[PDB]
DNA sequence: TGCACAGGATGTATATATCTGACACGTGCCTGGAGACTAGGGAGTAATCCCCTTGGCGGTTAAAACGCGGGGGACAGCGCGTACGTGCGTTTAAGCGGTGCTAGAGCTGTCTACGACCAATTGAGCGGCCTCGGCACCGGGATTCTCCAGGGCG
DNA sequence: CGCCCTGGAGAATCCCGGTGCCGAGGCCGCTCAATTGGTCGTAGACAGCTCTAGCACCGCTTAAACGCACGTACGCGCTGTCCCCCGCGTTTTAACCGCCAAGGGGATTACTCCCTAGTCTCCAGGCACGTGTCAGATATATACATCCTGTGCA
């Protein structure tokens, strides 16, 4: 059987930050249950927040307007400018 | 001339020894058939998984960890060292339940 | 028969010692070994709720975690 | 794949299949995968500088589910974004009161 | 006779070959990446109307604000004793190494109910309305309910 | 000489009419998504088969639990102190209306294009998996290295 999981991107953005220290296999199952948790957070924030403005549309407003009201200032603030950043690169 | 410490000492360094172990304070066993008791008059026969068990003790043993810590300062809001059984029910009762 | 005694009074208090605590009375043990026999009841109840709904005579980690999602505590670690 | 492009790590045709098949929207843009996946991708690089200093402080070169403990609480932000998570082997702080001294 | 010595008989850290565990590298089948057609859902505009303001005089009322007495309740001081803190020896039982099983967990074809997708009717449910009987507020009067002064009692 | 118990007094409350007031519901006009049927293709339950970790167990091997004995010190009860906020009367302001009438912009409704992505399709490649290899921890030769013993001596 196959399954899903975020080790080798962990590994990568590892090596993009501190390309010296390794991580733990519990540790890492650790930050999967973080990523597939805010996954669920800002996903189905997402829903709802599409669902109140009577749209059945989930666009890249739904996302920026959630991130901001879902986290602090700080990290609603740098995830909106690098998000916005990477978007606007993007397309 | 015999060697004691006096009254309140040895707190101190199990504080300091317990405070630094991440092991589990309860044996598998009594848990192990603490668990099956409750699972008794739930469902007949069932069966438990190697895990799931750790992961029940284990929310257990951190969530009490955390109820000891808020009934440990409403015993200070009362200032004295001593936990006392209303402390419990203030606590437990002053965090929504 | 009586397996909520199994829980030793030493153990209560290497968790008091945990939770800070210095002097620990009597009723202590008794109240905290209630407040668990209600614990495991509210725990382990959802827990064969979601083994039957699964039709499973096995209760596994998944089964603990998402009965530990819907209350609001959401226990990482095992079963993730 | 479009996130080398975006400058981006996570799969961007993951997330995206995964909000299609997730039961949200009807219709579902182009830029809500890029956008998460750019989130997701800040967020766990900064759990992940933390724990790795919080590994530096004690002289390791692993990762234990003990710096990632302390790591997230001594965070304000992370404390505030998840208050109910529950770490396993992770310990508590070294919090001693003052009363007891 | 009392004594120093030359060599065996045991230890002991020291150095060498050996046993798990985890990082590192080389694949190929279910994933993603991308190209074209349809189209209805999203961006944009034209009235609109509708309750929401603009600015400030006065007169008066009900609510907010201040001021003092002191009464009782928060609060510091201090003695008591029994209730846990601390220290021993003695026991029951979990940890762990190893074992024989199985019965339930787990991946895969069939088809078949059976629910997704789409015209036609309508009637039950929603906008509009206009009343009166229940509701809002207060008098009348009885009833209880607390506050204060002897005095019979210490 | 000063305190429980009783009696007088006062006022706050309860409950029962008594009449003006307004929105709950009824009634109607209306009108649109539910209902009924047909089509269609599709995932879920039924086996099918398999395979693998949970189950029940047996026996060393320590190691926490326990019983108790002492003890000392803080939780607790009691007492004196004093000061701070409640109860009440007097001062001071917030808000309503009267005058004296006008517009104003922002969500709403309706209309109107237009183009981003669902859907279908095929081509490719990449990370979960198997295997190579060193790091660390392990167990054992070994060259001396410290008592013990013949053992010969002055």
């Amino acid at each position: 059987a196959r399954k899903e999981t975020y080790s080798s991107y962990i590994y990568k953005v590892l090596k993009q930050t501190h390309p010296d220290t390794g991580i733990s296999q519990k540790s890492m199952s650790i930050l999967n249950s973080f990523v597939n948790d805010i996954f669920e957070r800002i996903a189905t924030e997402a829903s709802k927040l599409a669902a109140y403005n009577k749209k059945s549309t989930i666009s890249a407003r739904e996302i920026q307007t959630a991130v901001r009201l879902i986290l602090p200032g700080e990290l609603a603030k740098h995830a909106v400018s690098e998000g916005t950043r990477a978007v606007t690169k993007y397309s | 001339k015999p060697h004691r410490y006096k009254p309140g000492t040895v707190a101190l360094r199990e504080i300091r020894r317990f405070q630094k172990s991440t092991e589990l304070l309860i044996r598998k066993l009594p848990f192990q058939r603490l668990v099956r008791e409750i699972a008794q008059d739930f469902k007949t026969d069932l069966r438990f998984q190697s895990s799931a068990i750790g992961a029940l003790q284990e929310s257990v043993e951190a969530y009490l960890v955390s109820l000891f810590e808020d009934t440990n300062l409403a015993a200070i809001h009362a200032k004295r060292v001593t936990i006392q059984k209303k402390e419990i029910k203030l606590a437990r009762r002053l965090r929504g339940e | 028969r009586d397996n909520i005694q199994g829980i030793t009074k030493p153990a209560i208090r290497r968790l008091a010692r945990r939770g800070g605590v210095k002097r620990i009375s009597g009723l202590i043990y008794e109240e905290v070994r209630a407040v668990l026999k209600s614990f495991l009841e509210s725990v382990i109840r959802d827990s064969v709720t979601y083994t039957e709904h699964a039709k499973r005579k096995t209760v596994t980690s998944l089964d603990v975690v998402y009965a530990l999602k819907r209350q609001g505590r959401t226990l990482y670690g095992f079963g993730g | 794949s479009r996130s080398a492009k975006a400058g981006l790590t996570f799969p961007v045709g993951r997330v995206h299949r995964l909000l299609r098949r997730g039961n949200y929207a009807q219709r579902i843009g182009s830029g809500a995968p890029v956008y998460l996946t750019a989130v997701l991708e800040y967020l766990a690089a900064e759990i992940l500088e933390l724990a790795g200093n919080a590994a530096r402080d004690n002289k390791k070169t692993r990762i234990i589910p003990r710096h990632l403990q302390l790591a997230i609480r001594n965070d304000d932000e992370l404390n505030k974004l998840l208050g109910n998570v529950t770490i396993a082997q992770g310990g508590v702080l070294p919090n001693i009161h003052q009363n007891l001294l």
